[PDB]
RNA sequence: UUAGGGGCUCGAAGACGAUCAGAUACCGUCGUAGUCUUAACCAUAAACUAUGCCGACUAGAGAUAGGAAAACGUCAUGACUUCUCCUGCACCUUAUGAGAAACCAAAGUCUUUGGGUUCUGGGGGGAGUAUGGUCGCAAGGCUGAAACUUAAAGGAAUU
């Protein structure tokens, strides 16, 4: 949200839902933000970490443990 | 409002349904709607039977059970106090009390 | 690796219900004759490192909650509370934890793990009021309805639930660092996790 | 009839947590010891909890009651807890599969040494 | 906003609990008491008698008279029971 | 029976939008949605679609995005005469600044923004936004 | 006055006066438990601008019950600053000014940010619903529209308020069903400004960033009592 | 209802006997039309799922009726078990879907308002009346007003 030359207006950006990319609003108090481990060769290790935010939506289906597998079987560390 | 979703007759894909008279009322009640117990039952008792299998001939013998279907009005079901009447919650539940 | 799945027939976890869920349908595979369903054992421990890494990244650990209402749990998520440095309810959990300030057991963590969400899901209804993620030890029967990361093992064996908890905390701890390393298997014996008669 | 209100209640449950030490079975020690100890104002208020206190230690005579802190039953429930067998798996090396529960692993792979029962 | 103020005082002097009623009409012409409460109040027995104080007054207006009621209870009493810790 | 044919697909789509499908398949197909999903592929409110060259009407099968909120068709195809283009995206689009009409015109089928520079008007099909 | 204990992590945090300000608080969508955190953020003077509020209705209710009527006083209460946030209260008591009291506590903890758009050439700070949004409650469909700019608000009295409680300087409201219920209408209203943020545009395309949250960068503190 | 058959039982009318202040009713005992059938009429019922008819897509589980395919299946072309497919009457659970709410896989996909089409309604009475028309052997059906009247009728839940 822009105007006239730069300067992004408004209050902050919603974060978007991983699962159904669409916008999780201020009062949604069934959203969720995962963070996931990283480890290095024979870890342990954490800290670094993949980030990932499922909205109140996806989990009142029950369909929120189906799109968490495709979210970390692209990053690498599921096998599905 | 609807009182009951199955409107108390569980009727599906007729229009016309059979009819029952009341064995007590006289009413005339669809079938479907009539309310039955099927009461066995044995002629004697359970307490007074012993004077029969005291007193009779032949070693032991089966005192045969009378076999009646009772059918019902609604009206006649309530005032006996078969049915009575339920809760709103409780109502929807249609298994058998005393199995 | 090879010996956790070795351990979960002996668990009897494979073993599942009678009925199976829409969503629980896919870990199951190849349904025994007598209608018992049996489970995919790779992908139940896949989904335990999976769940570590989850339970690993958090900070203060006592932020965590292990929740169980069923009595096979009581001495499994006691012991789990001192190895990972957990906060533990069992039995009977109160409603207007999470919510409900006033109360004098507000709890308000960041991550929530349930044994059952059948058997507590007034757990797993308040997790949807404080922005708390789930996790669950599921069967065939129970429900995924707000429950991230499921674990679908059997439930309502007294043996099957201990040897999920000693997996987690041993998962936990070497992703933690707690355990030098895998040469090793761990100290500690499975059989503080279970549940005696008296 | 004779049932206690929760003032007389709390009053005579709250004694035994902590002075469970000392109060035998007997009454009319009881009587004697639940002045000492804490304040109670009347002397029919002093008996009906004294006859409490002698009510729970006889169920605690009887069996493990719930509700009471004491933490006896801690400091032993905990023995209890510390205690541990050799194992219980992992006895020994092949494991009693089924027709069925076998087939798994000749699917998914995994070597290990098995039963087909 | 008078009734406030006098049980604001008495509640910050360290009473217990207490009441105010105002009895009489009040922006009306049919009779009205408003009630006012703050802190627990024993109506019964013989502990009433000692652990209250409890007083009352006319008042006199344009269009009538009044009633005031106050009632304050104070700081061994019947019910509490204190147990002492053993170490 | 089956009168509109891009009508029946885009309830297809918006449902399975709402209810958070990564791809759905679609039926009986055309000319016309080929061309409908087009001009939304420019706007970029969906991915790739295959189309399945079964021997009938075949199925088209669209990757899409979490970003079309609705779609819909204009059953009567009204006439509009460029004048009148401000005048239907004003009672019908949510916005001024963003959204789009989409209409068929000699110079084939194309939104309002591309039917405004073309300066040439034509029948009413739908919009999406 | 005064100095609360703050319960919660989020009472810990925002009076230390960790947390910036409230929309890193709506970003990670945390529920305000109390009102004093929200308090705290609208300073007098110091607000830019103070949060301001306005009694909207007083409705006597009565049940009956055995002998006599009970009747107590529900107090609708909006409170706003302007400038994009807006909130939406109700409390029901025996007396009337200790249910208004309540209300506004409820207002507060029921805070929603509002965005705002402009409806064609966007030049100079918004002024406007930024799309048509509708809010429904109980059968009151609700409407806001965008108009240039010196459109002012059109609509209901009661519109003209709660609008102008969250900033907004143009509209064209409509309005089907009962209006008259203003517990309703408030509602409609006060729900469709919180849909405003939720309705994606072609600008929110751009994959998000993911930050830490207030909960994650400040555990240490939280750790200690 | 009309004209022939048949007429057991039940039974609008009618008859007495009770009950009651009275009781032309409830209860009881008789009892003609009717009930049944062939041949014409009549054309309405809370004729109800009080939800028009085709079509698309939305969500699962277990039953059930009909047909079809598979199994080294179990007992003797068929019965049963396990599993999939369409087509039926439904049922349970649940919804960030809807509704005023009761409730609803349709009453969903509708202010983010347009798949095609038929019929009907516009505060409550007056009134389904009056008059005219048309169908009917009649009973009545279909169509169907006004003067005057009135601030509430009506729906779903709460105490």
């Amino acid at each position: 949200m822009q105007n006239d030359e730069g300067r992004i207006v408004d209050l902050y950006i919603p974060r978007k839902c991983s699962a159904t990319g669409r916008l999780i609003p201020a009062k949604e108090h069934g959203a969720v933000q995962i963070n996931v481990g990283q480890v290095d060769e024979h870890g342990r290790y954490t800290g670094e970490y993949h980030a990932v935010a499922i909205s109140g939506a996806v989990r009142q289906r029950g369909e929120s443990d189906a799109c968490l597998n495709r979210l970390m079987h692209e990053k690498g560390l599921l096998s599905f | 409002p609807t009182k009951r979703r199955n409107g108390g007759r569980a009727k599906h894909g007729r229009g016309h349904s059979a009819v029952v008279r009341c064995s007590n009322c006289g009413r005339s009640c669809p079938k479907d709607k009539a309310i039955k117990r099927f009461n066995v039952r044995n002629i004697v008792d359970a307490s007074s039977q012993r004077d029969l299998r005291e007193a009779s001939v032949y070693n032991t013998y089966t005192l045969p059970k009378l076999y009646i279907k009772q059918c019902y009005c609604v009206s006649c079901a309530i005032h006996s106090r078969v049915v009575r009447v339920r809760s709103v919650e409780q109502r929807k539940v249609r298994e058998n009390p005393q199995r | 690796q090879e010996d956790s799945i070795a351990k979960m027939l002996i668990c009897k976890a494979h073993i599942g219900t009678k009925n199976v869920e829409h969503k629980m349908r896919p870990y199951v595979f190849k349904s025994t004759s007598e209608g018992i369903h049996l489970i995919n054992l790779a992908k139940t421990w896949e989904k335990i490192l999976m769940a570590a890494r989850v339970i690993v990244a958090i900070e203060n650990p006592a932020d965590v909650l292990v929740i169980s209402a069923r009595p096979y749990g009581s001495r499994a998520v006691l012991k789990f509370s001192q190895y990972v440095g957990a906060q533990a309810i069992a039995g009977r959990w109160t409603p207007g934890m999470l919510t409900n300030q006033i109360t004098q057991k507000f709890m308000e963590p960041r991550l929530l793990i349930v044994t059952d969400p059948r058997t507590d899901a007034q757990a797993v209804r308040e997790s949807a009021y404080a922005n708390v993620p789930v996790i669950a030890l599921c069967d065939t029967d129970s429900p995924l309805e707000h429950v991230d990361i499921c674990i679908p093992c059997n439930n309502k064996g007294k043996e099957s639930i201990a040897l999920m908890y000693w997996l987690l905390a041993r998962e936990v701890l070497y992703l933690r660092g707690e355990l030098p390393s895998r040469s090793v298997p761990w100290d500690v014996m499975v059989d503080m996790f279970l549940w005696r008669d008296p | 009839g004779r049932v206690r209100t929760r003032t007389v209640k709390r009053a005579a449950r709250q004694i035994v947590e902590k002075y469970y030490a000392k109060l035998t079975l007997d009454f009319q020690i009881n009587k004697k010891i639940s002045e000492e100890v804490a304040v109670i104002p009347s002397k029919r208020m002093r008996n009906r909890v004294a006859g409490f206190v002698t009510h729970l230690m006889k169920r605690i005579q009887k069996g493990p009651v719930r509700g009471i802190s004491l933490k006896l039953q801690e400091e032993e429930r905990e023995r209890r807890m510390d205690f541990v067998p050799e194992r219980s798996e992992v006895d020994v090396a092949t494991i009693t599969v089924d027709q069925d529960t076998a087939d798994m692993l000749r699917a998914l792979d995994i070597n290990l040494p098995n039963v087909v029962v | 906003r008078a009734c406030y103020g006098v049980l604001r005082h008495i509640m910050e002097s360290g009473a217990k609990g207490c009441e105010v009623v105002v009895s009489g009409k009040l922006r009306a012409q049919r009779a009205k008491s408003m009630k006012f409460k703050d802190g627990y109040l024993i109506s019964t027995g013989e502990p009433s008698k000692m652990f209250v104080d409890q007083a009352i007054r006319s008042v006199q207006l344009r269009q009538g008279v009044l009633g005031v009621r106050v009632k304050i209870m104070l700081p061994p009493l019947p019910d509490t029971i204190i147990v002492m810790d053993p170490k | 029976v089956r009168m509109n044919v891009l009508a029946d697909c885009l309830k297809t789509l918006v449902n399975a939008e709402k209810r958070g499908r990564r791809q759905v398949l679609i039926r009986p197909s055309s000319k016309v949605i080929i061309k409908f999903l087009q001009c939304m592929q420019r706007r970029g409110y969906i991915g790739d679609f295959e189309i399945v060259d079964d021997h009938r009407a075949g199925k088209i099968v669209i990757e899409l995005l979490g970003r079309i909120n609705k779609c819909g068709v204009i059953s009567p195809r009204f006439d509009i005469q460029v004048d009148k283009i401000e005048q239907f995206c004003s009672n019908l689009l949510p916005s001024r600044q963003f959204g789009h009409l989409v209409l068929t015109t000699a110079y084939g089928i194309m939104d309002h923004e591309e039917a405004r520079r073309k300066h040439t008007g034509g029948k009413i099909l739908g919009y999406f936004f | 006055l005064k100095d609360w204990v703050p319960i919660t992590k989020l009472g810990r945090l925002v009076r230390d006066g960790k947390i910036s300000s409230i929309e890193e608080i709506y970003l990670f969508s945390l529920p305000i438990k109390e009102y004093q955190i929200i308090d705290h953020f609208f300073q007098p003077g110091n607000c830019a601008a103070p949060l301001k509020d306005d009694v909207m209705k007083i409705m006597p209710v009565q049940k009956q019950t055995r002998a006599g009527q009970r009747t107590r006083f529900k107090a609708f209460v909006a409170v706003g600053d302007s400038n994009g946030h807006c909130g939406l209260g109700v409390k029901c008591a025996k007396e009337v000014a200790t249910a208004i009291r309540g209300a506004i506590i409820a207002a507060k903890l029921s805070l929603v940010p509002v965005r705002r758009g402009y409806w064609g050439n966007k030049i100079g700070e918004p002024h406007t619903v930024p799309m048509k949004v509708s809010g429904r409650c109980g059968s009151v469909r609700v409407r806001l529209i965008p108009a240039p700019r010196g459109t002012h608000i059109v609509g209901a009295p009661t519109t003209k308020k709660i609008l102008g409680f969250a900033g907004i300087k143009d509209c064209f409201s409509n309005s089907k069903g009962s209006t008259k219920t203003r517990g309703n209408f408030m509602k409609a209203l006060f729900d469709a400004l919180s849909q405003t943020y939720g309705y994606l545009t072609p600008e929110l395309w751009t994959p998000t960033v993911y930050t830490k949250s207030p909960y994650q960068e400040w555990s240490d503190y939280l750790a200690r009592t």
